[PDB]
């Protein structure tokens, strides 16, 4: 939709201004961590199935009120929905890590997620705890501090992208709160 | 809009999957290409008033009919509207050098040109004469790099091909 | 592109390789349907010319797209074969739907849930149930775009209603499979001068078709009903309910308030010390990251968060059925109106000055990660 | 920068308040023990949805007449309101741990709450036990002596922060009684 | 849907009355200006492309806030829509001038125009100015007072049809206000 | 303040109160050696959850008849109620340590304990054995002579408060003799 | 199949337009990446018999219960079926290192795996025990270059995430 390149044109389209050398170096700075961004998305979708299955079962293991009958994640259909429901959030945050800004998931995934989960009857406080596990493991992979899985990388700093994906995962949490 | 990123992200979403190793491979070209086209953007933005002044009147030099009364250029202010009409086109090819695709040119300058230039009697052959006067005036040693002159000319003739 | 005679492509059912094209368009559905006599007549391939077949495919399948002359050349590819007879108009809207001009105004710009509801509006001309969504939302998860549009065109609901020669339209059939399915179809299909492009969130049928109860509002169904079937009830009676809805349907006033999410709050005079009813249920929404040296641990004030009424149905209804065997041995009658209550000192930790202790009595029960 | 935090928590005209990179160490130099105090709130708000679901269910399993007919946590209009009200106390006390002052807690959260709960018929016998669980739940997460979850931290003592929230939860226990 | 002959039959359907010689001569007068209405519709659709293109450019030339970026007629696609949006208004008032009553445009053009322009962000005060130019020009044609184009007619009275099309152009203005 | 602390205890309802730091130095001046005595309560109640879970577990290993079927700690309704009487001795001796008297220990707790243990079938010779472990546990905590958990302290002598709590624990045991 | 070329040439065709400057730029990424992955394919094709002998047996070292009677490993020949049944996967990682995308991995190895491995009672966990044993044994000095081992690991875990 809007990537990091097209975010600075719609700010400049309202001013009718040509993009010049005062903010092109801010955009040329974004290309300088091009390969730093590129390995970071590859480390996310490397362990993406083990990402969501540790996240939903961790939400179950601290709050075992959904497995009880009458719960939302009780039956075998709704757990298959809930493993799919957290998988779409991982799929669209990975688009925003590739696009560089929260604009693809905002109008597709988050637009109308709040009343979808209210009308179906999703416990919204448990959905905060669902994606907060997916926030703390997304920064665990792209800083490579994951204990059971260590991936080889070229050495350097990557903490600027760690504040990027952690600004996306609470945008999901604010859109569902 | 229609960039190289929005091409591969929407195609990975229309398949309904994660970003695969083809899609991470497509963005790796942009490190090799943004070093050439972004300095063509600031060469356009640092010289945008000259390339509308001494190239917007070349349509009037070729088409000297339309300053007659009863026609598309009547008075002095519609000529001032006309230099406003071509300044948006030079803004948009600056807006597509910074994106990397042809994204901001289509829905903002191209889509709907067959409607508004037919009802308001604006001759599109006088549009493309001013744009192709800018197209053949590129050269290596004065204007930009030898590589940026390929892609800056590669956006201008797409405006020629879509208007004609 | 394929052949000058092609009834069906892609070989989904086995009996389409032997299936002819329909020699004539299919008949109307045989129930009574009092509404459709006021409706305009359906447009088919073999009664009308290409000027109006293209307009009604734009008026129904494209919603109201405003396709320009340089816009949609993929439709101009698919229309140039339909005029040559190279594919039927059933297969033509499959080629319209799989094209990117349908994608770049309904798939990328609308939401994930709204893309299914617009597909039932365009292709089938109705609005789905929740089980029809839940079988269509998995094709967007596992198989993608092209298989999901195959679920409409190769369905038996399409081939009985339209067949190979009839342009899609709102089929009033009178006797429906559900009473909701009439009036959810009608709410999904307004008349002229409406499009789908401004409502990037649709947000009203996205929450009536979400839960299986809470059928939609009556003025949202009296609006697109036909004429001498609405009048003497839309002069000024429901007319202000229509205008107040249209300013809410336009700009997408999100129906947390009045449709679903239905909480009897206390009156404003009941608290009055936790006052200023704009700021009554607001909390600090705090978030920390603590990674490296780029954090932005930004505290926000949150909105008026409501009791969600289903996490309070997981809690307090499913579990907390632990009020069993509560005779609690009523021996020792002098206990001065309290149970076993420890004094509960609880020293607030002595950071050497300006930090002090207070105490509080409470009834104490031992937990379930306790003895043996 | 704390006046930017204090004006957004009394609901003035800002929508939210973001803290940058250079401002975050400027906030850490402002308050005392700025590395541990941001780790204490990060332990609280990551488990806020588990804590108020346990403390309400801890309140029910002590006094089971609340979900009897005639109780206050019967008719789940009310039970979702009580599950809301536990979160609002936890979200205001986690700000006061972050700010270091109870001054926001007394004027935004606690004045008239004794008058609100006698006007709503909320029983003060069980409402103190709702807070007294959440004092013990917050003080176990801070020194990392929770039974199930052991979260990784830089090692050291945090008992000066652990007695800080016990003073802050006692002000909730004072203003309700 | 409803023409002028079918308008009096639903006025007579509510009374269950045979339509007779007390109001057939009011409808015989409608056929007396049968050709006067018939030449009037032809003069609207004669210069129909020059009707709307002068009308929307007259709305632009008095208010250049739309050509400014952020305006609703800034880009090239929106000017192509706004040339076509006012053309449909001409296309349905020419239907209702032919049908003799405002019934064909009130349900195909006006039913749903208000919330489409609200959710798009169309300035409603500018479209009031846009169609009131078309009110002043449609009465300029059917009174033959157009200065740049005079058409030959049989001479006579036509101001009864002048208030007819002027009543239609305030019906499109009321439904958008 | 101590009369206000008397209003915490005797009210026959759940109540809570704290003391601010301006009011705290008046309380340290009113009591003698109060920095030991505020450390005396805080040594006990920070380890109270292990103190009652080891003393009544030590009662079982000296008298295994209570886990016989029909014995008084056989079911978990009775086992949780034995720890519920274990903690409520320990809070009421801690406030008696805090106030420095025993009058709140007799009037609020021990008046009516012999009349309610014989009526409930509670073994009084076994619960004296349970509280004598808690006499022996608390003198290790007050002299920092615990073998597992040793706490940091401002050094000095607090054997006067060691004899103060042993005069409080035998007053429990003489009340149920 | 689903390459970086056939992604951007089908999305240009579904839009119904010419290859624009966004589509021409995506092939410029293949100049910078084919030096890395085509060396990894020659390291895989020159060592394919080794990486199924001392890495296909590691599933049986993890799952010795499969060689029990009445299971998916009964006799000697189904184990000789099994090393062929793993060598077709390592041919397919070689078939997608030279494409650039996940094209030949999907419809030849993935699409339909949930059907044949469930009906014929084959445990997919013992597939991914053999595949991820090859994944963690990559290193820079012995095996390949430093960049080839990133991409060769990036196609293995896609097969783990598809089967699990
Ligand atoms: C097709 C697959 C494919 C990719 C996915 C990318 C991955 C990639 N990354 C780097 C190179 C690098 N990548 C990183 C990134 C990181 N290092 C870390 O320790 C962090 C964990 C992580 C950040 C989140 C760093 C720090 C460098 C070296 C500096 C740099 O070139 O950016 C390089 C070499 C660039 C050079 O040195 O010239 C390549 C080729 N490239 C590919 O061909
Ligand atoms: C009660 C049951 C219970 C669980 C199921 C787990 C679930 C779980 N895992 C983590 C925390 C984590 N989870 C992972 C995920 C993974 N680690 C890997 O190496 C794999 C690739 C992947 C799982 C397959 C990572 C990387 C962390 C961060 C800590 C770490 O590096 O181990 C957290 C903390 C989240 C947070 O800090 O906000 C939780 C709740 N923990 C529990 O207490
Ligand atoms: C970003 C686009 C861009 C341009 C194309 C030029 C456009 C341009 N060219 C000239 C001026 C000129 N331009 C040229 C052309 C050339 N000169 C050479 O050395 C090459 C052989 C050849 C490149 C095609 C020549 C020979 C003149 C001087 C004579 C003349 O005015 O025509 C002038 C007037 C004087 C000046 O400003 O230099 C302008 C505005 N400027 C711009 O900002
Ligand atoms: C996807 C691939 C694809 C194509 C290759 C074209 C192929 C094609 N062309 C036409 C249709 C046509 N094609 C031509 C073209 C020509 N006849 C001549 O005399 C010239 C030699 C030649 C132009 C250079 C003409 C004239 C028609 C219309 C036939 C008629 O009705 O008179 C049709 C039928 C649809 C229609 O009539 O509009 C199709 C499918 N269209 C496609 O969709
Ligand atoms: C297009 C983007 C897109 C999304 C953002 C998600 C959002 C989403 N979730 C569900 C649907 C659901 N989502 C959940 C998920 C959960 N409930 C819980 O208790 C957990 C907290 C959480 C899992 C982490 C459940 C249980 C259902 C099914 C409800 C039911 O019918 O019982 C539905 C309805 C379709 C269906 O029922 O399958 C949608 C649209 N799905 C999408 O397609
Ligand atoms: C952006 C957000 C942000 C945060 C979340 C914190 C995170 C954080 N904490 C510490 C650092 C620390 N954090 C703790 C805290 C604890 N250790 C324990 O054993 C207890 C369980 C817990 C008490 C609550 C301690 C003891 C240190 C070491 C510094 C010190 O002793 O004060 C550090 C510096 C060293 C390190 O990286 O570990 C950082 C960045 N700071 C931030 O800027
Ligand atoms: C105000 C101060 C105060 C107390 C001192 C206690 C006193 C006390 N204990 C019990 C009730 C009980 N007390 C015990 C305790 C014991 N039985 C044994 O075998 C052990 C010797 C000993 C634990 C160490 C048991 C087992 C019961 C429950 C008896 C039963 O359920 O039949 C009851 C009955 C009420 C109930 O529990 O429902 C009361 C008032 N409670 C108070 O509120
Ligand atoms: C019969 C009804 C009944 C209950 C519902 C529970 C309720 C309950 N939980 C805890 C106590 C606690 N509750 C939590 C909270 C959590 N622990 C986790 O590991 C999760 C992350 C998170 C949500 C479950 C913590 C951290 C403690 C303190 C240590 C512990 O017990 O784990 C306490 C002790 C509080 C105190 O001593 O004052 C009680 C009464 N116990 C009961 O007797
Ligand atoms: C500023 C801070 C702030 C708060 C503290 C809460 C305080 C609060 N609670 C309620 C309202 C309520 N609060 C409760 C809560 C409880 N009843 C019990 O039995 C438990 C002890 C307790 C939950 C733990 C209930 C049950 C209601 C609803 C009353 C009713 O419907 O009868 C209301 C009335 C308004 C409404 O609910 O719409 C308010 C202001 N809200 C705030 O904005
Ligand atoms: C298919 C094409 C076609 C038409 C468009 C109509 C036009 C038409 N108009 C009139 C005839 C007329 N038409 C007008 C109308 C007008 N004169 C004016 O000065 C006004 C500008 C304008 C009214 C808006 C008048 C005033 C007469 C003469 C009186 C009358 O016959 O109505 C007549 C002759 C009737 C007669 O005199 O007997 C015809 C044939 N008929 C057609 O066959
Ligand atoms: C064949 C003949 C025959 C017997 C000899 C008794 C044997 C006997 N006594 C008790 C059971 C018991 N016995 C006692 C008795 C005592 N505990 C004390 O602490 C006192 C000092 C002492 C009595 C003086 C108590 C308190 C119980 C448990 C009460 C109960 O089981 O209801 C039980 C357990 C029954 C059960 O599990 O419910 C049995 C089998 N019953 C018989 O059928
Ligand atoms: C039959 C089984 C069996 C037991 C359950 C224990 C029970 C037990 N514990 C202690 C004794 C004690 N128990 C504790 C309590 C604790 N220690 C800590 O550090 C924790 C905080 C806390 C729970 C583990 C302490 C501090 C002492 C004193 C240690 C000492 O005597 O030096 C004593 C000696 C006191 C006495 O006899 O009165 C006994 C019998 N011993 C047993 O033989
Ligand atoms: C706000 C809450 C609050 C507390 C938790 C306590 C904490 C506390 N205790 C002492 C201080 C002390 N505490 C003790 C007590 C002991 N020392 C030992 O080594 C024995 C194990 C134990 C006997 C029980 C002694 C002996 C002193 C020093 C003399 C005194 O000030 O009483 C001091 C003064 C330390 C100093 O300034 O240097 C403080 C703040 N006081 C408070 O105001
Ligand atoms: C196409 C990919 C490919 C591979 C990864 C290897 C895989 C591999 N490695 C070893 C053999 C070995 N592999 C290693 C591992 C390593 N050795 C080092 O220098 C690094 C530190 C570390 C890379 C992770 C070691 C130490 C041995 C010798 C000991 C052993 O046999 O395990 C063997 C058996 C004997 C041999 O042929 O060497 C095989 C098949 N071969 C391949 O064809």
């Amino acid at each position: 939709m809007l990537d990091a390149f097209s975010r600075v044109v719609v700010n400049s389209d309202a001013k009718a201004a040509y993009v010049g050398g005062s903010d092109l170096q801010a955009l040329k700075s974004f290309i300088a961590d091009g390969n730093k961004r590129l390995d970071a998305v590859n480390s996310i979708v490397s362990n993406a199935s083990c990402m969501v299955s540790d996240a939903v079962s961790g939400m179950i293991c601290e709050n075992p009120g959904l497995i009880s009958p009458g719960g939302n994640c009780y039956t075998n259909r709704r757990m298959a929905a809930c493993l799919r429901d957290g998988e779409i959030i991982l799929r669209y945050v990975s688009y925003a890590l590739l696009a560089g800004d929260a604009s693809v998931l905002e109008d597709r995934c988050l637009n109308g997620l709040k009343e979808t989960y209210i009308a179906l009857g999703v416990p919204t406080n448990s959905s905060i705890r669902a994606v907060s596990i997916m926030k703390a493991q997304a920064v665990a992979f792209i800083t490579n501090t994951a204990t059971e899985r260590k991936m080889s990388f070229a050495a350097g700093d990557c903490t600027s992208l760690a504040s990027e994906v952690a600004s996306y995962f609470d945008r999901v949490g604010a859109a569902i709160s | 809009m229609k960039s190289v990123i929005t091409t591969v992200v929407s195609a990975a979403d229309a398949a309904g999957r994660f970003p695969s190793n083809s899609d991470l491979e497509s963005i790796q070209g942009n490190i090799q290409r943004s070093a050439a086209r972004l300095e063509a953007a600031e060469k356009l933005a640092g010289n945008h008033e000259a390339v509308v002044k001494e190239a917007g009147d070349a349509c009037f030099a070729k088409y000297a009919y339309l300053k007659n009364p009863g026609e598309a250029g009547e008075n002095q202010e519609k000529i001032n509207k006309c230099y406003r009409d071509v300044d948006h086109y030079m803004r948009l090819v600056n807006y597509c050098l910074v994106v990397g695709g042809t994204g901001p040119l289509d829905e903002w300058g191209i889509a709907g040109a067959r409607e508004v230039y037919r009802t308001l009697n604006l001759p599109t052959s006088a549009y493309v004469a001013s744009i192709a006067y800018t197209r053949d005036r590129l050269c290596v040693p004065r204007d930009m790099s030898a590589q940026a002159g390929v892609e800056f000319s590669a956006y201008l003739d797409y405006l020629i091909n879509a208007l004609s | 592109l394929t052949l000058p005679g092609t009834a069906e492509t892609n070989l989904a059912v086995p009996s389409n390789a032997v299936r002819k094209v329909q020699p004539y368009p299919i008949a109307k559905p045989p129930s009574y349907s009092s509404v459709d006599s006021l409706r305009p007549a359906r447009v088919s391939r073999m009664d009308a010319d290409w000027a109006t077949i293209y307009e009604q495919v734009r008026r129904q399948v494209m919603g109201n797209a405003y396709v320009m002359e340089g816009e949609a050349p993929d439709i101009d590819v698919a229309f140039s074969q339909l005029k040559g007879g190279n594919l039927t108009v059933r297969e033509f809207v499959r080629a319209v739907g799989k094209s990117a001009s349908y994608r770049t105004r309904f798939m990328e710009a609308k939401s994930s849930y709204n893309f299914v509801l617009l597909n039932f509006k365009h292709f089938l001309g109705r609005a789905p149930t929740q089980e029809e969504v839940s079988t269509h939302i998995q094709i967007l998860a596992t198989s993608g775009l092209e298989a999901e549009i195959d679920s409409y065109i190769d369905s038996d609901e399409y081939k009985a209603l339209f067949g190979d020669h009839v342009v899609p339209y709102v089929v009033y059939r009178g006797t429906y499979l559900s009473s909701e399915r009439f009036n959810r179809m009608v709410k999904a299909n307004p008349g002229g001068a409406t499009s789908d492009k401004a409502k990037s969130n649709l947000n009203m049928i996205a929450t009536v078709a979400a839960d299986l109860p809470t059928d939609a509002i009556d003025v949202m169904r009296g609006l697109p009903s036909p004429i001498t079937s609405e009048t003497l009830a839309f002069g000024t009676a429901y007319y202000w309910a229509k205008v107040e809805k249209e300013a809410s349907e336009g700009r997408s006033a999100s129906p947390i308030g009045e449709k679903i999410g239905k909480f009897d709050h206390a009156p404003i005079s009941t608290y009055t010390s936790l006052c200023s009813y704009d700021k009554v249920n607001k909390a600090p929404q705090i978030s920390v990251t603590n990674v490296g040296s780029d954090e932005h641990s930004y505290v926000s004030v949150t909105s008026k968060y409501i009791a969600p009424d289903m996490a309070a149905a997981a809690q307090m209804l499913a579990d907390c059925q632990k009020y069993k065997a509560g005779g609690n041995a009523p021996t020792g009658k002098w206990m001065k109106y309290y149970p076993g209550t420890t004094v509960n000192m609880a020293p607030y930790i002595s950071l050497n000055d300006t930090g002090s202790d207070s105490s509080r009595t409470v009834s104490v029960t031992l937990d379930k990660v306790k003895i043996s």
